[PDB]
RNA sequence: GAGGA
C-alpha cells in the first residue's frame, strides 16, 4: 500500500447541637497580650505546670549609612528573639523552642466557662523540652573523652 | 520497558529479537536492538583508541 | 533561584561489612570534618535516642536496622544536650555559628527560615533511612542514568544564570559608585 | 521458502517453550544451581544458551 | 525524539496548599510508630508531609491535572510499594504525550 | 523556555536582592 | 531481638548482670532506671536472612497497574485473581520464587513447591 | 478533555503502556506469514496507549525508510550523514 | 591432579575440599549472645539436652551460641567435630566449646569465656566468623572441577 | 511577679482553610453539634468540622504582655479540631 | 564550530 493524499476529499465528501457567637476580642487586651502555644515533650503525659513545682518563673535566657543586608523587620526581629524561655524553681525545668510551622491557620477558640468562644489568632507556637534532668554534660571535658 | 508488566523474564521481555531483518522488528525489538548496536559503536570507538595507544 | 546556592550534603557510612563499629558520619558545609549523626540530631533538638530512631527506622520491627544504628547511638552517647552539640561545631559565638549554619546551609531546599528543625530533622532521618536500606541490600544502589534524574537547561535557564550573574555584578558596581560619591 | 519459514517459526517456538519450562521450574525453586555460580546466574545462562542455540 | 517536550517549571505553592487542604498531615505532627501506613508526600524532593488514604488523593490529583487545573506538565508518581508520592513541577524535565 | 524566561524570570531576577543602601528596582520593560 | 528504652529517660537500655541473683539488668546509662530482662538473649546476628522478600505488602498493592496477574487459585481464599512478584530481597543470590497475593482475602502465598514460606 | 496526557520519565515508572491502540486492547479473540511476529495483547490493566511508535525516532532518523529492517548501526550512520546531503536549505 | 588420579573424579572432590578456602561465616546461619550464668543448664531447653552430654563425662555467665546450615555443612562435607576442633585449637585457652553433634537436626555450637563481657564477646564472635579458615587456603574462593 | 495567673483555661483550636483564615487575623455563629459539626458563616459558604484529637495532651496556652519579662499562662488546650467546607460552592472556590 | 572516514 501507499500514502494517500486523496483523503482530503474523503473527509470533505464525508462531511445536642450547641451554638455560640464567636466574638472578636478587644484589640487592646491583645495589643500587649500576645498568645502562643505550649508543647512539652517528656511523654509524662500530663505535664501539669500546676503540679510541676513552685514557684514557676518564666524568662528568656566609619562614615554615614553604609551597606546593609536587607530583610523584613520581623525576621530580623525574629532573629533578635533568641533567648528561649524556661520554667524553674527558687528541681525540674523545661525549655521551649520556636515551631514556626503553623502560625498560619490556627485560631484559638475561647473555650471559657461561658459558652461564648472568642476566636483567638494564635500568634506563635513553642515546643518545650526538659533539660538538666541529669545535668550530665561535659562540653569541654566530653570532647576529651571522644578521642579516647 | 513500560510496555511490560514487572518481573517478566520471557525472552522478548529481556530482548530476544525474533523477526528477521526481512520481516522487520517490532518497536520493542527495534529499541532493544538499538541498545545493542550502540554498545557496539561505543566498544569500537574505545577499542581503536586503546589499540592505537598500545601499539605506539 | 535566588543566587542559586549548591550545597551538597552527604552522608557516609564507615567501614566494610562485618568490620565492627560501622558508624555514620554526616558531612556539612563549612565544617572541619564529618560529624557523627546523633550529634546533628541533638543539634536539632531531638535529644533522646528513642525519638531519634523513630526519626529513622519508621517501623518498630526493623531490629535489623536498629542493630545497624546502635553503633551511632553509642558513638554519640557522650553528648547529651543541644548546646553541647552546637559546641561541637567549628566564642561565645561558636554556638551561634552552628545554629546559623543550620538555618542557612543545612538543606537549603527545605527552607532558610527560622524554625524548621523538625523538618530538616525528619528529612535527614529519611535520607539516612534510605542509605541504610541500601546497605542492608533491600534496594539496589541508585541508577546514575535513569533519565528521570536528569534535567535539561534550555535557553531559558542558561540565560537565567548568566543574566543573574551579570546583574549582580552591575548592582555591585552601582553601589560602589554610590560609595565613591562620599565626596 | 514458505515451508522452511514455518519450520523456522516452530523451531523458535520450541525454544520459547524450553525457556518457559526452565523458568517455571526456577520459580518453583526446583532449579539446581550448578556449583560455583548463583542460582539466578545459572538460570540466566541456561536461557541465553537456549536462545543462541535456537538462532543458529 | 519527535514528540518529546521539555517542562518549563511552575510555582509549586498552590499544589502544596491544595495538599494541605486535602489531608497531608503536616510534617511536624508526624508520629511514625502510631501512623505506620502513611505515604510520605514529596514535592520537588521536599518531604512536605504524610497522608493516609493516598489512593483517593492520587486520584484527585490526577483528575485535576486532566482538566487543566494543575498545569499538565506536572508529573505525579505514586510508588505504591514505597509509600511515597512524589510530585514535580520542576523545570527542565522531559516528557512526551500519551 | 525563552518566552518563559523573558516574561517571568527576567522580572524575578530583579525583584530580588535589588534594593541598595536607598535605591529601588521596579517594573522591567523590554522593547 | 529487641531494643529497650528508659521509659523515663527514653534511651538505649543497655543490659547488665544482676551479680548476685545473676540475672539480666537493663540500665539506662543516662539515668538510673534499671530493669531485668524478659529473655537471656542479648544480641543476634542473622547473617542469612529470609526476611525482606515480600516487603511493602500494602493494602493497596492490588491497585498497582504494572504488577502481573496470574490465575492460580488462592489457597486461603479461593479467588483466581492474584498479583505476584519476585522477592524484594534485591540480593544477588536470591531465589526466583514467586509470591502470590490473593486479590480477595489479600492472603500472601508463594509459588514454591519445595515447601511453605512466609517471608 | 483529558484524552491525552503528558508523561515524563519518572512517572513512566508506574504505568503500563500499550503499543498499538486497537490490537493491544480489543479483547481476546489465519496470519500472513510475511507479517512480523507481534506478541499479543496478553495483559489487561493498561493505562496508556502509545500514540504511534514511530515517534520514538528523532528528526534525522525519521528520514530513513523502513528503519525497522535495518541493522541499527546503519541507522546511526544515516542519521549522521543526512546532515551532509546537499539540498535546498531555505527558500530564500 | 597427579597422574594417579588422572581421572578419578572422586579424588578430585577430595582435593577440591582440601584446597578451597572455607570460613566459619560461610557455614553458619545466625549468631546469638545469651545470658546463661548456669554452668550446666542451658536457659534454652534445646541446647540443654546437649548439656546432658558434652558437659562432663572458672567460667563466664555469657553463652555465645551458633547456628549453621546442614546443607552447607554437608556440601562442604563438614562435621561439627572438625569445626569444634578448629575453634578449640584456635583458642583452647578461654572457651569451653560445645557443639551439637553432626547427627543433631540443628547445628548448634556453644562457647563460654572464663570482665566487662558482652562487648569483648562480640569482638570474639566477629573474629570467629571471619578470621577462621576451617579448611583450604587463603585467596582461593571457588574451585570448579572440569573434564 | 514572675509566675502564671491561672494556668488552667481549657481552650479549643482549629485549623482553617487559609482562604478563610486570613479573614480572621485582624464575629460568627456555629452549629456546635454532637460528633458532627457544620459551620454557618457570619455573612457566604457553609463549612464542616472534624475532631482531630480529643485527648489534647501535654499542651496548653500561654500569653505575654538573662532577660526576663512578665507572663500570663492562659491554660490548657481543652481540645482541637480542623475546618473543612455550601461545600460545593466552596470546593468550586477551593480548586483555585 | 565544522567536521569525512
Ligand atoms: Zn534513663
Ligand atoms: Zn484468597
Amino acid at each position: 500500500f501507499i500514502k494517500r493524499d486523496r483523503m482530503r476529499r474523503n473527509f470533505l465528501r464525508m462531511r445536642e447541637y450547641n451554638e455560640f457567637p464567636l466574638r472578636a476580642i478587644p484589640k487592646e487586651d491583645l495589643e500587649n497580650m500576645r498568645t502562643h502555644l505550649l508543647k512539652f515533650q517528656s511523654k509524662k503525659k500530663i505535664n501539669p505546670v500546676t503540679d510541676f513545682h513552685l514557684p514557676v518563673r518564666l524568662h528568656r535566657k566609619r562614615k554615614t549609612r553604609q551597606l546593609k543586608v536587607l530583610d523584613e523587620n520581623a525576621k530580623k526581629l525574629r532573629f533578635e528573639e533568641f533567648y528561649p524561655w524556661v520554667m524553674e524553681d527558687f528541681y525540674n525545668t523545661w525549655v521551649g523552642s520556636y515551631e514556626a510551622g503553623n502560625s498560619d491557620s490556627y485560631v484559638l477558640l475561647s473555650v471559657e466557662d461561658d459558652g461564648s468562644f472568642t476566636m483567638i489568632p494564635a500568634d506563635k507556637v513553642y515546643k518545650f523540652t526538659a533539660r538538666n534532668k541529669y545535668a550530665t554534660l561535659t562540653i569541654d571535658e566530653a570532647e576529651k573523652r571522644m578521642d579516647k | 520497558l513500560p510496555h511490560f508488566s514487572k518481573d517478566d523474564y520471557s525472552p522478548e521481555s529481556k530482548g530476544f529479537v525474533e523477526n528477521s531483518y526481512l520481516r522487520g522488528l517490532t518497536p520493542q525489538e527495534f529499541f532493544f536492538h538499538a541498545m545493542g548496536g550502540r554498545e557496539g559503536l561505543i566498544d569500537t570507538a574505545v577499542k581503536t583508541a586503546e589499540t592505537g595507544y598500545i601499539q605506539r | 533561584k535566588g543566587s542559586r546556592f549548591i550545597s551538597t550534603l552527604q552522608v557516609k557510612l564507615y567501614g566494610r561489612e562485618g568490620s565492627s563499629a560501622r558508624t555514620i558520619k554526616a558531612t556539612l558545609p563549612y565544617i572541619k570534618q564529618d560529624i557523627p549523626i546523633v550529634i546533628i540530631f541533638r543539634a536539632l533538638g531531638i535529644i533522646p535516642d528513642g525519638e531519634i530512631l523513630e526519626h529513622i527506622c519508621y517501623d518498630v520491627n526493623d531490629w535489623q536496622m536498629l542493630e545497624m544504628l546502635k553503633p551511632c547511638v553509642e558513638d554519640g552517647f557522650v553528648i547529651q544536650d543541644r548546646e553541647t552539640a552546637l559546641d561541637f561545631i567549628g566564642k561565645e559565638k561558636r554556638i551561634q555559628y552552628a545554629k546559623d549554619i543550620l538555618q542557612k546551609e543545612f538543606l537549603p531546599h527545605i527552607t532558610q527560615l527560622e524554625g524548621f528543625e523538625s523538618r530538616k530533622a525528619f528529612f535527614l532521618g529519611y535520607m539516612i533511612n534510605r542509605l541504610l536500606l541500601c546497605a542492608l541490600d533491600r534496594k539496589d544502589q541508585d541508577d546514575r542514568d535513569h533519565f528521570g534524574k536528569k534535567r535539561l537547561d534550555l535557553a531559558g535557564p542558561l540565560l537565567a544564570q548568566l543574566f543573574k550573574t551579570l546583574f549582580k555584578k552591575l548592582t555591585k558596581d552601582i553601589f560602589r559608585y554610590m560609595q565613591r560619591t562620599v565626596e | 521458502d514458505g515451508p522452511t519459514m514455518r519450520e523456522i517459526t516452530e523451531t523458535i517456538a520450541e525454544a520459547k517453550k524450553k525457556v518457559l519450562d526452565v523458568t517455571k521450574e526456577a520459580q518453583a525453586n526446583l532449579l539446581t544451581a550448578k556449583h560455583g555460580m548463583t542460582l539466578r546466574e545459572s538460570f540466566e545462562d541456561n536461557v541465553v544458551r537456549f536462545l543462541n542455540e535456537a538462532r543458529d | 525524539s519527535l514528540m518529546s517536550c521539555i517542562s518549563v517549571g511552575t510555582d509549586p505553592m498552590p499544589i502544596i496548599t491544595f495538599l494541605s487542604e486535602w489531608g497531608m498531615e503536616p510534617l511536624e505532627d508526624y508520629v511514625p510508630h502510631q501512623s505506620p501506613d502513611a505515604t510520605r508526600v514529596f514535592v520537588n524532593g521536599v518531604w512536605h508531609g504524610v497522608h493516609r488514604n493516598p489512593a483517593r488523593l492520587m486520584e484527585t490529583l490526577r483528575t485535576l491535572r486532566r482538566k487543566g487545573d494543575i498545569n499538565p506538565e506536572v508529573s505525579m508518581i505514586r510508588d505504591i510499594r514505597e509509600k511515597e508520592l512524589k510530585i514535580f513541577t520542576d523545570a527542565g524535565r522531559v516528557y512526551r504525550p500519551l | 523556555s525563552f518566552n518563559q524566561f523573558v516574561d517571568y524570570t527576567l522580572q524575578d531576577i530583579i525583584c530580588e536582592d535589588s534594593t541598595l543602601i536607598e535605591i529601588s528596582f521596579g517594573k522591567i520593560y523590554v522593547t | 531481638t529487641t531494643f529497650r528504652f528508659c521509659r523515663d529517660c527514653n534511651n538505649m537500655l543497655y543490659p547488665r548482670e544482676d551479680k548476685e541473683n545473676n540475672r539480666l539488668l537493663f540500665e539506662c546509662r543516662t539515668c538510673s532506671y534499671v530493669e531485668e530482662a524478659g529473655s537471656p538473649l542479648v544480641y543476634r546476628h542473622e547473617l542469612i536472612t529470609n526476611i525482606g522478600e515480600t516487603a511493602g505488602v500494602v493494602q493497596d498493592i492490588g491497585s498497582d497497574p504494572t504488577l502481573p496477574r496470574s490465575d492460580r487459585e488462592c489457597p486461603k481464599c479461593h479467588s483466581r485473581e492474584n498479583v505476584f512478584f519476585q522477592s524484594q530481597q534485591r540480593r544477588k543470590d536470591t531465589s526466583m520464587v514467586l509470591f502470590f497475593v490473593c486479590l480477595s482475602c489479600s492472603h500472601i502465598f508463594t509459588s514454591d513447591q519445595k515447601n511453605k514460606r512466609t517471608q | 478533555e483529558g484524552l491525552v496526557e503528558y508523561i515524563d520519565a519518572e512517572e513512566e515508572e508506574s504505568i503500563l503502556i500499550a503499543m498499538q491502540p486497537e490490537d493491544l486492547e480489543p479483547a481476546e479473540a489465519d496470519v500472513d506469514p510475511a507479517k512480523r511476529i507481534r506478541v499479543s495483547h496478553h495483559a489487561t490493566t493498561f493505562t496508556h496507549c502509545e500514540i504511534h511508535p514511530s515517534m520514538i525516532l528523532g528528526v534525522a532518523a525519521s528520514i530513513i525508510p523502513f528503519p525497522d529492517h535495518n541493522q541499527s548501526p546503519r541507522n546511526t550512520y544515516q542519521s549522521a550523514m543526512g546532515k551532509q546531503a546537499m539540498g535546498v536549505f531555505l527558500t530564500n | 591432579l597427579e597422574p594417579g588420579h588422572a581421572a578419578d573424579q572422586e579424588q578430585a572432590k577430595l582435593i577440591r575440599s582440601a584446597i578451597e578456602h572455607t570460613t566459619l561465616k560461610s557455614v553458619t546461619i545466625a549468631s546469638e549472645i545469651y545470658y546463661d550464668p548456669d554452668p550446666r543448664s542451658t536457659v534454652i531447653p534445646e541446647d540443654e539436652e546437649i548439656i546432658q552430654l558434652h558437659f562432663s563425662l572458672q567460667q563466664s555467665p555469657w553463652l555465645l551460641r551458633l547456628e549453621l546450615d546442614r546443607a552447607a555443612m554437608n556440601d562442604k562435607d563438614l562435621t561439627m567435630g572438625q569445626v569444634g576442633e578448629r575453634i578449640k585449637q584456635t583458642f583452647k585457652n578461654d572457651l569451653f566449646v560445645i557443639w551439637s553433634e553432626d547427627n543433631d537436626e540443628k547445628l548448634i555450637i556453644r562457647c563460654r569465656v572464663v570482665a566487662e563481657e558482652d562487648h569483648m564477646l562480640k569482638k570474639i564472635e566477629n573474629t570467629m566468623l571471619e578470621n577462621i579458615t576451617l579448611r583450604g587456603v587463603e585467596n582461593i574462593e571457588r574451585v570448579v572441577m572440569m573434564k | 511577679d514572675l509566675d502564671l495567673e491561672r494556668s488552667n483555661r481549657q481552650v479549643w483550636l482549629v485549623r482553617l482553610p487559609m482562604f478563610l483564615a486570613e479573614k480572621w487575623r485582624d464575629l460568627g455563629k456555629i452549629r456546635i453539634n454532637k460528633s458532627k459539626i457544620t459551620l454557618l458563616l457570619n455573612e457566604p459558604h457553609e463549612y464542616d468540622l472534624e475532631l482531630t484529637k480529643k485527648v489534647v495532651e501535654n499542651e496548653y496556652v500561654f500569653t505575654e504582655q538573662t532577660i526576663p519579662k512578665k507572663t500570663a499562662i492562659v491554660g490548657t488546650v481543652c481540645h482541637e479540631c480542623q475546618v473543612m467546607p455550601y461545600h460545593k460552592i466552596v470546593e468550586q472556590r477551593r480548586n483555585i
